[PDB]
């Protein structure tokens, strides 16, 4: 199941991935040295109380120069210089620990946005927008901090080692008393209480799914709630759901509490039962021992979340890792179009027994032919959701046809041509939704600057009275879609997006149904002007809009009838 | 429920300094840029005023060019306008808006509003 | 600003409230008396002699004990019986903060949900629904854990005043040394790294949304993206705000760890230097103040949670608290309708020169003319955003109108009336959203059972053949919004909910848009049918649905003009 891994990370990425490995026992290391310079410091320091007893002072520091107290003193200065080495060593390590983790969340999630880019409009069609968006910003999150968890758990797993490891070089019986007291409080926490975190944890879900969702589809019969007048049918619901929901909730919150709580009242025990061992056996060394156990308390202070990461990655390895993965290649992996050839339009746009729908969908035209001459301005009345903007998602390159051929002056629209094909047209989207920056960049989508294609655009849009009063003028942040830029204006921004391509044809979809009474024929006519030279589709959701539109085709339930 | 009040321009004789205070509720009032608005007697509308998000991006028009200078306080969420000299078409009543309302369709919008306050400075 | 909180709690949350506060200041006596109990009992383990000197331990020394190695044991089941305890004390406690939140965050919500419940029905239309509920979830969850958190902060702050006064009996330049340590470390800390922990956090706030929010948009615009086909200009913008987005990232997970890491280093140095100098100076009673050491660990030991709690309880009090309590005599105290009245429907339903607008908006209508007499059928024939909905919803008791009169047999609708003809009417939403119950509940609306009046209705929306091939048959939960109910089953249940409050008036409200011709002419014929006893306006949005209807009122852009 490793082998899904190293597909995704580079060179960059990998060789960042061993550095935090090596770090990660480095760190260790350091650690362990760290405590283990206090047993010297603290033996010579406990050494005064005996006078002398071992070559630890007069009889071990008159090899260098200088006398006890300069010693000590300078052993002192030495144990903070390698404190403060370490406090920052041991950052720095949490630093490339973030600086991988969120470092690939930018080199992976590059990648799967440009896979969604590039599916068929059909396979972007079937899953729903808040799932695409969670596949190419939420799994990288997950994997990101998982890899990080997977490095700061070789960390720890080392720490917890090579620190059990010291302990082991001093004593014996409180070890190994502390060892198994160790592993019996592993024990409980993780197979009494780790059971009813969840036993009581995800009925904690069960109850907010019950809660919310019972509020927001009260909240929908607002107006039958007042027809009703009579809430008590709704609150009788409301109180003891959300009772329900109440100690369904407190559960959780207190065997959340039980672990820690229960970890204090031992960690104290198992404390002060460090010292109880050491007074009555009676290896009582006023320095030699008397320094260990003071090693023993360092250790378990950089013990304690020590254990805790470990669990923390545990579960980060059980909740995440296998579940982001494996869903990563397939969504990455993912196919897409491929085509090569060019076509070119001058006559008519022939569409030949199109008969389509969605791909789980009932078919909503069968058999549904036309014919488009150049610079015809055809409209398509519909009934909403009933196959108008489905026939125009298949007059665009958009949309292979099930049993249709689409010719272009007698000759087919497939992949080879639909990606030229898709070049010359615009979209216009009325409720056109722009991203919070220059209104340059969204006329141009972000494809950098023409200038010389830019005035003549916003001209013919219909802007050059709009950008002088800006107070950055064309530079002027548009505020998210709208809120700086109201919907008609929107609008001619639509339409100076669609006119910076130069297209040869311009499709609608709905342009009038965001905007009030006045601002629609003005922008309409606005349009028709500089769709002179050009081609046009209308997807109006009413009639006398296109009046001028010389072609009205109106489809119904699955034919497509002609009127004006 | 977007809904902003205005309230601070009186009649007081031309040639003097009047700030209106526009004061507005129901929306993250940072991230959106703000402007100004008169509708002259019988006459249809007329802008006045715009300015940026963060404040650091001014925008007059040619009839009030150099006479007034804009501010915005995202503390107290109110957007100020100074004046100074009106004249016979300085009283169109000055509303506030949300946006950008400054072409001629965007300002047929009700993004704003909230009574008003006259300031007909005649001679 | 402490009076708006005895407004909304009551007796009862007051006696609650005692009842946490009081243990708030009783825990810390138990956490001292569980570390004031190690003293002595490690004071007596190590100098047996103890026990037979001092006007403290001697008689009990030839009390059942016998030798002195029997009790020093006994009183170590004593401390760990004291420490089990404990435990089991301040899991008690951590329950009943918990059951007082989550309790709070049922008891305090249900009265903001009944508040926005009964409000009119326009101040209930200008407010989204994410709004509404974030307002009676999400508010309510703020508060409810804001109230633990100052509970927590008393008695975490009371747990740090007589643990360092437990530290100053026992000793005089150790625990000031501390005390100038730790305000040390509380200054530095608090003033070098708060600072940048926002102003590389809150730009994480600022990069995040200048990320998702051009992300968010490309989704919107794959048409457009499909046709422009170079995806190079949108990658040019995603890739320098990724790169921004990526360090301005790494630099608030990597300061927010910066403290806990140089906090190691802390508790290290200030660990070795209290041996250290309680070593060097002989005060060294073997026991005496070797001891202390121990109690010095423990306390401090406390202390980092305990300096925690309090510092994310300050949090809590300044992240929200202000900004939830204010929002409550604004939302709580909200105003709702009067009146107490009946009204008889029998005659006509004069509308007589609606004119409407919203708050404030433009009006709709200016001059609006029509009369519905008792089984009249009406339509009203509009566009997908002329106002369609709102003279319907100005008919019946809803939306307060601005010049209208809505006679009812010569009648006026006011708010003396309004319960009472609201009372008489019902909605039958076409896209129905139904809360995953029993199908009876569905119909009932919540208001209990009523086989009676109940069965008639399953009978009268034509479910009973499907009632047959359901499973749980009427008490079948219906799964959510629609699991295995077709749309048309859906619209079944649309009207017997609304034909189990015995209405007059019908309302269809765009009864036509997601359902095959077939699946809805079946309920269309329904009905028509069902319809001859009672009166009917019907807000279709296409046409040919309206055959029998006796009257089509079609309303422009103002005015009311009159089709069949
Ligand atoms: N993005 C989508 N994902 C899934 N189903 C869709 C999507 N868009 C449309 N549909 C379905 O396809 C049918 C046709 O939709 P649409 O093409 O919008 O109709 P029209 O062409 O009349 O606008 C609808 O009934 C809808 O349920
Ligand atoms: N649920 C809603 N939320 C916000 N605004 C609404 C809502 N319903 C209507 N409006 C506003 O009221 C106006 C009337 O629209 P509406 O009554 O929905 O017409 P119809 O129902 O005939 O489409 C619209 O311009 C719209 O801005």
């Amino acid at each position: 199941m490793v082998k899904k891994l190293f597909f995704i990370l580079s060179k960059e990425d990998k060789n960042f991935l061993f550095f935090l490995l090596v770090f990660s026992v480095f760190v260790s290391f350091i650690e362990t040295f760290a405590i283990s310079l206090v047993m010297p410091f603290i033996t010579l320091a406990s050494d005064f109380s005996y006078f002398d007893r071992n070559k630890y002072l007069i009889s071990l520091k008159e090899y260098l120069n200088i006398p006890v107290f300069e010693i000590i003193v300078y052993f002192g200065v030495g144990l903070i210089v390698f404190y403060v080495f370490r406090a920052l060593l041991n950052a720095y390590y949490f630093h490339l620990l973030a600086r991988f983790s969120k470092g690939r969340k930018h080199a992976i999630a590059y990648k799967v946005f440009s896979k969604f880019l590039n599916i068929n409009y059909e396979k972007f069609t079937q899953k729903n927008q808040s799932e695409i968006l969670k596949s190419i910003t939420g799994e990288v999150y997950n994997l990101s901090t998982m890899i990080s968890s997977f490095l700061l758990l070789m960390s720890e797993i080392f720490v917890v080692l090579l620190l059990y490891a010291l302990m082991l070089l001093i004593n014996y019986k409180i070890t190994l008393f502390l060892s198994i007291f160790m592993v019996l409080n592993a024990f409980i926490l993780v197979k009494i209480l780790s059971p009813i975190i969840k036993k009581a944890g995800l009925r904690r879900e069960e109850a907010m799914k019950n809660f919310f969702e019972i509020l927001n589809t009260n909240l929908n019969n607002f107006k039958f709630i007042k027809l009703k007048t009579k809430e008590d049918g709704v609150l009788s619901l409301f109180k003891a759901q959300s009772e329900a929901f109440s100690k369904a909730n407190i559960t959780n919150e207190s065997v959340a509490a039980v672990p820690r709580i229960y970890l204090e009242g031992i960690g104290f025990c198992v404390l002060v039962f460090i010292v109880v061992f050491l007074v009555l056996k009676n290896e009582s060394d006023i320095s030699g021992i008397l320094s260990t156990i003071s090693i023993f308390v360092l250790a378990l202070y950089r013990l304690m979340p020590s254990a805790n990461r470990i669990i923390t990655s545990y579960h980060d390895l059980l909740y995440y890792h296998s579940s982001l993965n494996i869903i990563y290649q397939n969504l990455r992996q993912e196919e897409e179009n491929l085509g090569e050839g060019k076509l070119s339009f001058n006559q008519e746009l022939k569409i030949c027994n199109l008969s389509f729908g969605y791909e789980g969908k009932k078919y909503l035209f069968k058999n549904l032919n036309l014919n488009i001459k150049k610079g015809e301005k055809i409209a398509f009345i519909g009934e909403s959701g009933c196959g108008k903007s489905t026939l125009v998602d298949l007059i665009i390159g958009l949309l292979k046809p099930k049993e249709g051929q689409i010719l272009i002056d007698k000759q087919e629209l497939n992949a080879s041509n639909a990606k030229n094909y898709r070049q010359k047209i615009g979209y216009i989207p009325q409720n056109i939704y722009l991203f919070n920056d220059s209104i340059a960049k969204n006329i141009t989508f972000g494809d950098a600057v023409d200038e010389e294609k830019l005035n003549k655009v916003i001209k013919q849009a219909n802007l050059e009275h709009f950008i002088k009063n800006l107070p950055q003028g064309v530079q002027t942040k548009v505020g998210d879609g709208g809120s700086n830029l109201s919907g008609g204006q929107k609008q001619r921004i639509a339409i100076a997006r669609a006119l910076y391509l130069e297209p040869e044809i311009l499709v609608l979809d709905q342009a009038t149904s965001a905007l009030d009474t006045q601002s629609e024929a003005k922008i309409m006519d606005e349009i028709y002007k500089i769709s002179k030279d050009k081609t046009m589709i209308i997807i109006a959701h009413r009639l006398s809009t296109i009046t001028q539109c010389d072609k009205v085709y109106r489809l119904e339930h699955g034919k497509l009838k002609e009127e004006k | 429920q977007v809904q902003l009040q205005e309230s601070g321009g009186g009649l007081v004789q031309p040639g003097g300094s009047l700030r209106l205070s526009c004061a507005a509720s129901g929306f993250t009032f940072s991230s959106y840029a703000m402007s100004w608005v008169r509708q002259a007697p019988g006459k249809g509308l007329e802008w006045v005023s715009a300015i940026t998000s963060g404040g650091g991006s001014t925008s007059y028009s040619d009839a009030v060019k150099g006479r007034f200078t804009i501010s915005r306080d995202n503390a107290k969420n109110t957007l100020y306008l100074q004046m100074n000299s009106l004249k016979p078409e300085d009283t169109a009543v000055y509303y506030c808006a949300k946006g950008y309302v400054v072409d001629f369709l965007d300002l047929a919008e009700y993004d704003s509003w909230g009574q008003g306050t006259q300031v007909t400075v005649s001679s």
